[PDB]
């Protein structure tokens, strides 16, 4: 996996709730969260098959 | 929302409900029968527009009283100026496939006129700003619905009491507190910010965003609804046409 | 458009003008007022002037903390500028007293001289507005004084002067001296 | 102090030129003067009628909603749809059972 796959969740400035995924290092494994819907950063994913795909 | 209260069953009809597949997306504005407002944003990568709906009449998530209306959100139509995954121009104007009944429950808030918007309610100084969105930051969404009151700023004295984010455009207006007591949250997104004028209620604003909630030094930042009162009439009156999801031009 | 500076309350018994600079060049003004929790209030309309008189918003509750803010426009949110606070009831000016008469010891009266303030369509005076925050101090002539808590000063035998204090004030304690009388 | 006195001492009327205007009284003061207006006026001297500012910027022109200024005449009041402006001219009252932005329960 590429870099970003460290950086921690990014929820971002907007009020929505968006289930998304994201990789867990420390746990070396993909988790969800809510993205708020804009300003997203790359270690955020549509689906843990995707996310598992990239991290 | 943080530091607000429940909404008293029946006292904010107009809110509506957004969810795909159940599950709670955003908030929402009935502004008519068929026709409900809400944020540009909430409609990020949703693939299965067969499961959003809006539900009117709603106020209790843990049961279901039987004043609840669910309607599939026949059409999402944004501005062609808003990009994607951005903050600027954030609303969206969506067309329910049957309209709702007018009910005790369920009523619309009144979409302004932008002369009076601009002339009078831009200085009504609070306004109520409501959801089932997170109680705190990063604590749990409500399962009644909650309603705040926020003052209004005007951009140079929000800047100007913010710590120094996105920036603050025309398209915007700030309301709130900058004490880390009172703001909107994650799950408000869509919902109204009603103007109290004589004797009827107006919408002024949409839940958009905030650097977090009720971040010290920070105030909830809301689409100012005023520069779209035309865009909106436009198409509410112009014949419907079919794709799900638009970008009409705005202007 | 240009933006107003030296915003600045002049407040005398209440009449309250708030003034500004610069004197406009194709541009007018506009004037918004208000308590720190109610509605804006637009007065002085697009005017050319560098005043605006703002007694009968401020009367409404002289002891409110009030905000105005001048708004440029050529002769998207306006370019504006705001006031400082004001609070009426404690930094209006106290207006120049007077004796009203005095007699002979001497009893020495001073009027009790109206304000901007109205109740019921009636001008309030000074001690209907401060009650016992009001006192007075006669000068006599070497110099003496006298202070009380009303409008009269009885005194042992002329010129006398008077001058009204708020002493609970940290700022605009004290008005001027009235004209001075003697015997 | 003393200073002040003298100041003071050595004023003169600025109430001589009868500035208060329109039934207005004046009130000398140091270098200065109040005028005291009659209720339908205001300003400095009291040269303002509080009658003359019937336009939408002035407290919405005394509309119940909507405002329309217009140039050599009046100005003119009106409302939203399932509303009807009123005999009064300024006010509006609903034409429909669930008239936007009113709430059944408070109403009722
Ligand atoms: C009468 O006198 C005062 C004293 O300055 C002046 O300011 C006014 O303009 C005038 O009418
Ligand atoms: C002074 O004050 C104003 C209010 C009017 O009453 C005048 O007639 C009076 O002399
Ligand atoms: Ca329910
Ligand atoms: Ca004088």
């Amino acid at each position: 996996a590429p870099d970003f796959c460290l950086e921690p969740p990014y929820d971002g400035p907007c009020r929505a709730l968006h289930l998304r995924y994201f990789y867990n290092a420390k746990a070396g494994l993909c988790q969800t969260f809510y993205y708020g819907g804009c300003l997203a950063k790359r270690n955020n994913f549509e689906s843990a098959e995707d996310c598992m795909r990239t991290c | 929302i943080v530091g607000g209260k429940v909404c008293p069953k029946g006292e904010c009809p107009w809110q509506v409900l957004l969810l795909v597949n159940g599950a709670q997306l955003c908030g929402g504005t009935l502004i008519n029968t068929i026709w409900v407002v809400s944020a540009a944003h909430c409609f990020d990568k949703i693939k299965n527009w067969r499961n959003l709906i809006a539900v009117l009449g709603e106020h209790d998530l843990s049961e279901h009283d039987g004043d609840e209306q669910s309607r599939r959100v026949a059409q999402v139509i944004i501005p062609s100026t808003y990009v994607p995954g951005t903050t600027n121009h954030d609303i969206a104007l969506l067309r329910l496939h049957q309209p709702v009944v007018l009910t005790d429950h369920v009523v619309p808030l009144c979409l302004p006129e932008r002369t009076f918007s601009e002339r009078t309610l831009a200085f009504v100084r609070f306004s109520l700003v409501s959801g089932w969105g997170q109680l705190l930051d990063r604590g749990a969404t409500a399962l009644e619905l909650m309603v705040l009151n926020v003052p209004r700023l005007m951009t140079q004295d929000c800047l100007q009491q913010s710590r120094k984010s996105p920036n603050i455009t025309e398209y915007m207006f700030c309301a709130g507190y900058s004490d880390g007591s009172k703001d909107s949250c994650k799950g408000d997104s869509g919902g109204p910010h009603a103007t109290h004028y004589r004797g009827t209620w107006y919408l002024t604003g949409i839940v958009s965003w905030g650097q977090g909630c009720a971040t010290v030094g920070h105030f909830g930042v809301y689409t100012r609804v005023s520069q779209y009162i035309e865009w909106l009439q436009k198409l509410m009156r112009s014949e419907p046409r079919p794709g799900v999801l638009l970008r009409a031009p705005f202007p | 458009t240009v933006a107003a500076y030296n915003l600045t309350w002049k407040s005398t018994n209440f009449k309250t003008i708030l003034e500004w600079e610069p004197k406009p060049v194709n541009q007018v003004y506009t004037v918004q007022i208000s308590t720190k929790s109610g509605d804006w209030k637009s007065k002085c309309f697009y005017t050319t002037d560098t005043e605006c008189d703002l007694t009968d918003e401020i009367v409404k509750d002289v002891k409110q903390t009030y905000l105005a803010r001048v708004f440029s426009y050529p002769a998207g949110e306006p370019l504006y500028e705001n006031s400082p606070e004001f609070t009426p009831y404690l930094e209006t000016n106290l207006g120049q007293p007077t004796i009203q008469s005095f007699e002979q010891k001497v009893n020495v009266t001073v009027e009790d001289e109206r304000t901007l303030v109205r109740r019921n369509n009636t001008f309030l005076s000074l001690r209907d507005v401060f009650g016992k925050d009001l006192i007075y101090t006669l000068y006599y002539w070497g110099k003496k004084t006298a202070k009380t808590n009303t409008n009269e000063f009885l005194i042992d035998v002329y010129c006398f002067s008077v001058q009204a204090v708020i002493p609970s004030r940290t700022v605009n304690r004290k008005s001027t001296d009235s004209p001075v009388e003697c015997m | 102090r003393t200073k002040l006195f003298w100041i003071s001492y050595s004023d003169g009327d600025q109430c001589a030129s009868s500035p208060c205007q329109n039934g207005g009284s004046c009130k000398d003061q140091l270098q200065s003067y109040i005028c005291f207006c009659l209720p339908a006026f205001e300003g400095r001297n009291c040269e303002t009628h509080k009658d003359d500012q019937l336009i939408c910027v002035n407290e919405n022109g005394g509309c119940e909603q909507y405002c329309s200024d217009h140039t050599g005449t009046k100005r003119s009041c009106r409302c939203h749809e399932g509303y009807s402006l009123l005999a009064d001219g300024v006010s509006c009252t609903p034409t429909v059972e669930y008239p936007c932005g009113k709430i059944p329960i408070l109403e009722k």
